[PDB]
């Protein structure tokens, strides 16, 4: 063991940590805890991985911040692959996403992972016609989120910039990475592979209690852009990015969130507490709602020419 | 209720109401609706005054001629210097004094305030002393601007004395006719030939500065000083409020009439004024009225 | 008010006319208060004979009719049978209420008489146990309607401790009744003849004991 | 046929609530009104209220507070409730039909209940004594003898005599009861041929309603 | 007071427009003590010329102090010679310029317009130098832009060259209060040189600095339909103004003391100015009016 | 449910002038705050009332937790039916007796209660026995009380005709409202009549009508037109506010719980050209409705 562990264990914690600025007597506690005898009369690995993690929390107000002991833990690496041809992963795709056209000209896109950058770029145009081009003519828009729980980073601009103006360029969300001390701005294009969906026609989002990650700041950032409802449960109110970190040599591991949202709008994130829906509905009744909003704001032109003449 | 109304307000106006020319007409009309039908859509005291004062507004215009509740009642008469309380001695300068307030503004212009009317036997006892405080100190002067922004009057007794100090000596000028329906009145009220002190004569530019706390006999005399052309009008419309009418109950009722019992008929214009305030030559905010009238007569 | 007033008591014979009358305190009887007669028959069997001021119920006499006659509703019953011998009820409608009068007693007289079957039962040992001796005398088959019962304790009328019911008509249209001397087992005992004594329209039926 | 019967409780207190029911049959309350009449012990009728068929009622002013009266279609039943009674609400109950179908237009009470009798008193219910009235006179009279049961002390009314559990029908006379000091008592006698008796038994069966109570007591010499 | 008195008697018995003069002898009489308070004599001028403007509405009227004024005096001219017809003639040549611009349009440029006498008297000296020039031209440029002074009895002479001999015209209507005199001016049937005709194209070029009599033949050639105005709104003079002095005291009264009474629309060129037809800046007048006349 | 509303107020509201204005106003609220009926309701009801100032139209829930029932009214109300007539004469004036009660008050007061109105085919029946028990007993009378604390109304049909008895009998008759019904193009001008059956009360005598919160549809258009007529003095409680001037339209939005709109479909315009709202009649004289009579009477007393 030592006190050395708890130094290595902080200095792991206090490099990593997404917010600096919240860490206002953070040096002092680790000095403290260092000298706590009562912590140094620990024999038990799990059990001081217990207590450094309580401390923590009565100190940091992260729930998300732990402190383990994890000996026999190995990390499943990416698996061997030989060359994969833009053709097999647009295949791929196609098992991620349901698109159909709704009775009333409405048109449905269930995406179950939000793709990256790299992949809407190179495998974008084989899956144009298949996606996009079959939704383009409805009237209306209904995208489900209620299963998505991955996704990367990078595509929430492919996603936003087909519903919004090309002019003038959005700053969609600024993401802070504390390991890379880095921030990643994420803007909408003003050049893309297909038509956009233009602004007028609806757009509703549906959420359930499981959607978690990239789907929830996009949810957030349209909703935020007065450029979709939501509709559904609140979301589960994941982490940009969290890291699990091995200390040293040891069987200790810190974990932490090292990475997070900073909107643009609101100045604040979907993380943690998750976006609230504009209309709170079960999420196996979303659909229906959704539906039913969009089918009676459809009648309401021709009802108001009616009564004004 | 209604004929009970109806009955009183008809002895009421045939003895009392100021115009006995018109009784004639409202005796023929007031009751003509019971006949025809009119009174029996009022079933509260309310509607009977707001139909019968509708019906007599129209048969008469007459504004000081109305039904009201008795909690409309007037207030109570006016309050000032009575006879009985002037003191004897001719330090009485001092009451003089503070009663009668007398500036000369910059560019010789002559100002005269005074609160409230006295009963003219209480003007006879101070006459002497008024000579010192108004009439000497204003002879210098060539305009005299006259504020009764603050008065709220009384008794009209002195009206005729005050007002002859506007006018030329020698003329016997005939003022107003006074004619009360309760006897025969009629009675031709005319300034006097004589006052004591200095008059301000009746060329010199005289404004009256008037407010709508502006009460009985200082409505009066600024009507009169209006209504011979003597004067200059300036303030706001009047308080209504003169001592022409008397109150009438309904028995059994909480209503009454005011009723009219004078006439006030306007020697020069031969108008009968039915009161409810003087209107001012120069209409203004009882603030502006002084401004108002430095400017008349910077620029005459 | 709106109180219905009728004759209280009326007497004819057979073949002969009889009018009854029914007043309303209020006024003059109209059309509009539809009166309605109604008859009622020993143990308060009641039958709607006029309605309506003058319609005869279908199951009526046609010797019944109603009128208004002046100011008042009127039953007349043209040749009167032994039968009409009942009360009749005048009823006066006064469009929220209905009104019932007092009624008239109609007594037809030329009824077919009868006198009675007296029994006089002596008290029961069982009976004499508490203290209390009760004579029974019954009293059948009787019309009119009305007896006078006496009662002897040896030779002397009693004049206490008798108790006569009132009388009730049969199946048969003959009345019945019951009288009843109540002693005390000592005086039961202290006697030895009991006597009834049933007086109906002048006659006299006694039934003695030992 | 039209037929109306009214039950109702007998026995109820001064201070406390009547209800009675009138049952109809022959024609349908959605169709027909029915009224409610009494008549107090040697006193003439008195009309109390209507129901009509569209479920109208009018009642007689004097009585209005105190009574109120509904029905059941479905049910055939017409209730009339009667509250704060005195000992003056002691009378025969009859429901009525209402008619006025007529060629001419009038209002008519057609078709009578038979009644029913209530009785208002703070009285006790009381279970009779019964005793055998015999001849005494053992003496033939002629062919018959005429045997009997005195039914004592009771109260309310009725009581219920049979004879031989109802097999004697012959000669039956059920006296009218007489009322002293809140106790009913009545005699009941039955004539049979005087060959018979005492060979053959004689047995007078009394029942006491209100008291759920039984008695026979045999007639011997 | 006195002053008051005397400044309103030179006021009322001069005011172009007596008329209008309702109430103003009231207050005249509206003598205030604050008016007496004053002992300085430019305030006291400044003073009366405001209250006269919330009385008369005319912004032309003013009472002013000036010690010191001193007018300048007509030059002696008699005592070294007559100035004979010939040098009189030179003058206006300096006055002028007269030229056939491209399209044989006349251009005449006029810094003053010339007297009936000057015209009567010289004119035959001018004939064939100005007027035999241009009198062949298809259309004629009159340019007034930077006509600021003139005579009113010329007014005829250019008239009359520009219009029919018969009927006679009425071109204007002047009346001057000081004199009570209506001045008529005509056209004159009978002239020296040629008319122009009534068939060629006549434009007037006005600039916001054209002023009195110029902007009077403005005027009446647009009213009588003969001219097309090109250029700006003219600067709305007064026919005369007179500025005179309150008896032996230092105080002056300047006052409109005639105006034009047109007869056409009853109603003058002055104050307000002469409309142009064709709105333009006045440096592009002359283009603008080749413009036009070369297109029609 | 807003595109619902839109197109149920563009075809039945009352007043179609405050179409258009609502057209444009009610797509244009904030409904991002709004996630239940209650909610949708409230504020609909507020946005409404601004714009229209018409209480009876209003969006109501069903009550919450049993929401197959709401309150949207209870039933209409079952007086005398014209199939129910009785035949016979003597059976209809007992039927007009206890109909209309009448007394004969001290001082020669006229009492007159009844607690229903019935349709005008019904009163045409009744017509003559009506004669003998109200109109001929109160022509004595020189004040009338008409009684309505408790009468519940009915249809409005025979309204004309008994107002007509305090009327004038001549020729023209005397204008009482207009309806206009939005869901045609009814702006029909009711009168009174020419003639009636029976001797007027006439248009002179007192009359003072009393007043209940029970009193209720035909029975407050009564009262309200004899006070928009001036004819008499109405004294008692403000009434039920139950008039048959509008319909229910649900929303099919079950996702909105039970709810449904009134809408006010009529108009009624009185004599003096005032739009009636309904929401109750406001007595002349307001005192509780157990003391109205005395109240008649002290008015009647100190006239």
């Amino acid at each position: 063991f030592s006190p050395t562990l708890i130094a290595d264990m902080a200095k792991i914690f206090m490099d990593n940590y997404c917010s600096p600025e919240k860490l206002t007597g953070m040096e002092e506690a680790i000095d403290a805890a260092s000298s706590n005898t009562e912590i140094l009369s620990i024999s038990d690995p799990t059990m001081l991985a217990n207590v450094l993690t309580d401390g923590v929390k009565k100190t940091i107000s992260d729930s998300r911040v732990k402190v383990t002991y994890e000996p026999d833990l190995i990390l499943a690496a990416p698996p061997a692959m030989p060359d994969i041809p833009l053709e097999h992963l647009a295949a791929m795709i196609k098992g991620t996403v349901k698109v159909e056209i709704l009775e009333g000209n409405i048109g449905y896109l269930k995406i179950q992972h939000i793709i990256g950058e790299e992949m809407a770029q190179k495998v974008g145009p084989l899956l144009l016609e298949y996606i996009w081009d079959k939704i383009l003519p409805t009237s209306a828009m209904i995208l489900d989120f209620r299963s998505t729980v991955t996704g990367e980073l990078s595509g929430i601009p492919y996603i936003v910039s087909y519903f919004t103006d090309p002019e003038p360029l959005i700053h969609i969300d600024s993401v802070y990475d504390r390991t890379a001390d880095l921030t990643i701005e994420l803007w909408s294009m003003p050049t893309l592979l297909g038509k956009r969906y233009g602004t007028s026609k609806p757009l509703i989002i549906l959420t359930s209690k499981d959607t978690l990650g990239i789907a929830e700041d996009v949810a957030y950032c349209l909703k935020n852009l007065k450029r979709a409802t939501i509709v559904g449960e609140n979301t589960a109110g994941g982490t940009v990015k969290m890291s699990k970190m091995k200390v040293g040599d040891t069987d200790f591991y810190v974990t932490v969130p090292v990475a997070k949202s900073i909107n643009p709008i609101t100045g604040k994130s979907w993380e943690i507490n998750g976006v609230a829906p504009d209309v709170d509905v079960a999420a196996e009744d979303a659909l229906d709602a959704a539906i039913a909003i969009i089918k009676l704001r459809a009648e309401i032109p021709a009802l108001a020419q009616a009564a004004a003449t | 209720s209604l004929g009970e109304l109806v009955e009183g307000t008809g002895r009421l106006l045939e003895a009392h109401y100021a115009r006995p020319e018109v009784v004639g007409q409202m005796g023929a009309l007031l009751r003509a609706k019971l006949a025809q039908g009119a009174y029996r859509t009022a079933v509260d005291l309310e509607s009977l005054a707001s139909q019968l004062t509708a019906d007599l507004q129209e048969m008469s215009g007459d504004h000081r001629l109305l039904v009201f509740h008795s909690p409309g009642e007037m207030v109570a008469e006016e309050a000032p210097p009575p006879p009985p309380v002037v003191p004897s001695p001719e330090e009485l300068s001092y009451l003089i004094e503070a009663l009668f307030k007398t500036e000369v503004l910059p560019g010789q212009l002559g100002y005269l305030r005074f609160d409230a009317m006295a009963e003219l036997e209480t003007v006879k006892a101070v006459g002497p002393q008024l000579v010192q405080l108004v009439w000497q100190k204003l002879v210098d002067t060539a305009a005299l601007v006259v504020d009764l922004r603050y008065n709220p009057g009384s008794y009209s007794t002195a009206v005729p004395l005050l007002c002859s100090y506007f006018f030329e000596a020698e003329p016997r000028r005939h003022l107003y006719s006074v004619f009360d329906r309760a006897t025969s009145r009629v009675t031709e009220v005319w300034t006097l030939p004589h006052v004591t002190g200095q008059r301000y004569g009746s060329h010199k530019d005289l404004y009256v500065l008037v407010s709508h706390t502006s009460g009985s006999a200082a409505e009066a005399f600024a009507h009169t000083m209006q209504d011979l052309q003597r004067a200059t009008i300036i303030g706001e419309p009047t308080a209504g409020g003169a001592l022409s009418v008397g109150i009438y109950q309904v028995g059994s009722s909480a209503l009454y009439a005011s009723m009219p019992t004078q006439m006030a008929m306007s020697a020069s214009t031969g108008e009968a004024w039915d009161l409810a305030g003087v209107e001012p030559d120069i209409t203004v905010p009882m603030s502006v009225a002084l401004s108002t009238a430095r400017d008349i007569v910077t620029l005459r | 008010q709106a109180v219905v007033t009728q004759e209280s008591a009326l007497t004819t014979s057979p073949g002969e006319t009889v009018t009854l009358t029914c007043r309303s305190s209020t006024g003059a009887v109209t059309t509009s208060n539809y009166a309605n007669w109604v008859q009622e028959k020993p143990d308060h069997l009641f039958t709607g004979l006029i309605g309506g001021t003058n319609n005869r119920a279908p199951g009526v006499p046609a010797r019944f009719s109603g009128s208004l006659i002046g100011d008042k509703a009127a039953l007349t019953i043209t040749g009167a049978q032994t039968e009409d011998e009942a009360i009749y009820f005048c009823a006066l409608w006064y469009s929220n209420h209905w009104v019932f009068g007092g009624g008239t007693k109609l007594t037809v007289l030329g009824q077919p008489k009868s006198s009675p079957s007296v029994t006089l039962f002596p008290p029961s040992s069982e009976e004499l146990e508490t203290n209390k001796a009760t004579l029974v005398c019954t009293i059948t088959d009787f019309y009119p309607g009305v007896v006078t019962v006496d009662w002897k304790v040896d030779g002397t009328p009693v004049t206490q401790g008798m108790e006569t019911t009132q009388p009730s008509k049969q199946s048969n249209n003959k009345y019945m009744a019951s009288s009843y001397l109540t002693l005390t087992a000592r005086a039961w005992e202290r006697h030895s003849s009991y006597s009834c004594q049933v007086t109906h329209e002048g006659h006299t039926v006694e039934k003695s004991l030992s | 046929q039209v037929q109306l019967k009214e039950s109702g409780p007998g026995l109820v207190a001064p201070s406390q609530s009547l209800s009675i029911t009138c049952t109809v049959s022959g024609f349908l309350l959605i169709s027909n009104g029915v009224h409610w009449v009494r008549q107090p012990p040697g006193k003439g009728l008195e009309w109390l209220g209507v129901i009509w068929a569209g479920g109208n009622t009018n009642y007689n002013s004097a009585l209005m507070s105190r009574v109120s009266i509904s029905k059941d279609n479905s049910k055939s039943q017409v209730f009339l409730k009667m509250k704060s009674l005195q000992t003056d609400d002691t009378a025969m109950y009859y429901c009525a039909r209402d008619f006025y179908d007529y060629d001419v237009f009038y209002y008519a009470m057609d078709y009578w209940g038979q009644g029913t009798s209530v009785t208002v008193s703070s009285a006790k219910t009381t279970p009779p004594s019964v005793y055998p009235l015999a001849p005494g006179s053992a003496a033939q009279t002629n062919s018959m003898v005429t045997l009997g049961c005195l039914v004592k002390g009771y109260f309310p009314e009725p009581v219920t005599v049979t004879w031989n559990s109802g097999s004697l029908s012959s000669g039956v006379h059920t006296f009218p009861a007489v009322l002293q000091s809140d106790l009913y008592t009545l005699s009941s006698s039955v004539t049979v041929p005087s060959s018979t008796w005492p060979s053959e038994t004689v047995t007078c069966n009394v029942a006491h309603p209100a008291s759920s109570t039984k008695v026979d007591k045999k007639i011997v010499p | 007071p006195t002053v008051l008195q005397t400044a309103g008697k030179l006021v009322a018995d001069n005011y172009a427009s007596p008329e209008l003069g309702v109430k103003m002898a009231a207050e005249l009489s509206g003598l205030q003590s604050r008016y007496a308070r004053v002992t300085s004599e430019a305030a006291l001028a400044e003073l009366l010329q405001a209250d006269l403007q919330v009385l008369s509405g005319d912004p032309h009227l003013k009472t002013a102090h000036i010690p010191e004024d001193a007018k300048d005096r007509i030059p002696g001219i008699v005592p070294m010679q007559i100035p004979s017809p010939e040098v009189f003639e030179d003058l206006i040549k300096f006055s002028f310029h007269t030229n056939v611009l491209e399209g044989n349009v006349g251009y005449l440029r006029f810094d003053m317009f010339g007297d009936c006498e000057l015209l009567t008297q010289v004119s035959e000296l001018l004939v064939e130098h100005v007027w035999k020039k241009i009198v062949h031209t298809d259309a004629l440029i009159v340019d007034m832009r930077f006509n600021i002074g003139g005579p009113t009895s010329s007014i005829s002479a250019l008239c009359s060259y520009f219009f029919d001999e018969g009927p006679p015209i009425l071109l204007d209507k002047i009346y001057n209060r000081p004199n009570n005199s209506v001045s008529e001016l005509w056209t004159l049937s009978q002239l020296e040189g040629e008319r122009y005709g009534s068939k060629k194209s006549m434009v007037i070029l006005t600039s916001t600095l054209t002023a009195g009599a110029a902007e009077e033949f403005t005027y009446i050639m647009k009213r009588l339909g003969r001219a097309l105005v090109i250029g700006e709104v003219t600067s709305g003079g007064c026919q005369p103004p007179q500025t005179y002095h309150v008896d032996d005291t230092d105080l002056y009264l300047t006052i409109p003391t005639a105006r034009s009474v047109g007869a056409a629309d009853g109603s003058s060129w002055e104050g307000v100015g002469v409309v142009p037809d064709v709105a333009v800046p006045a440096e592009a007048a002359l283009t603008r009016a080749q413009e036009m006349l070369q297109h029609t | 449910v807003i595109q619902r509303l839109q197109e149920a107020l563009r075809e039945y509201y009352t007043l179609v002038d405050r179409v258009p204005a609502l057209l444009s106003h009610l797509a244009a609220m904030d409904l991002s705050s709004v996630v239940s009926e209650d909610d949708l309701v409230t504020k609909l009801n507020a946005g409404l009332q601004a714009v229209s100032e018409d209480p009876r139209l209003q969006v109501q829930v069903v009550r919450p937790k049993e929401a197959s029932s709401g309150p949207e009214e209870e039933a209409e109300e079952p007086p005398e039916a014209v199939p129910e007539v009785p035949e016979d004469e003597a059976v209809r004036r007992a039927l007009v007796d206890s109909v209309f009660q009448v007394s004969v008050l001290p001082g020669n007061v006229g009492y007159l209660r009844f607690d229903s109105f019935a349709d005008a085919s019904v009163l045409e029946v009744l017509g003559p026995y009506i004669l003998h028990q109200v109109w001929e007993p109160l022509q004595d009378t020189e004040h009338l009380i008409m009684d309505l604390r408790q009468n519940p109304g009915g249809p409005s049909s025979a309204v004309p005709l008994l107002l007509s008895y305090f009327q004038s009998p001549d020729a023209s008759p005397v204008r009482l409202f207009s309806t206009y019904d939005r869901r045609t193009n009814i702006t029909r001008e009711h009168f009174s009549q020419t003639e009636l059956l029976g001797r007027p009360y006439g248009t002179q005598r007192g009359v003072y009508l009393l007043t209940s919160h029970r009193t209720a549809t035909a029975a407050e258009e009564l009262a309200f037109l004899m006070q928009s007529l001036g004819w008499a003095t109405l004294v008692g409680e403000i009434t039920a506010g139950s008039l048959l001037h509008t319909h229910t339209v649900s929303l099919l939005e079950t996702p909105e719980g039970g709810l449904a709109l009134t809408v006010p479909v009529l108009t009624f315009i009185d004599n003096h050209g005032e739009c009636w709202l309904g929401g109750g009649v406001v007595p002349d004289a307001i005192v509780l409705a157990e003391e109205a009579l005395d109240r008649a009477q002290e008015v009647l007393e100190f006239h």
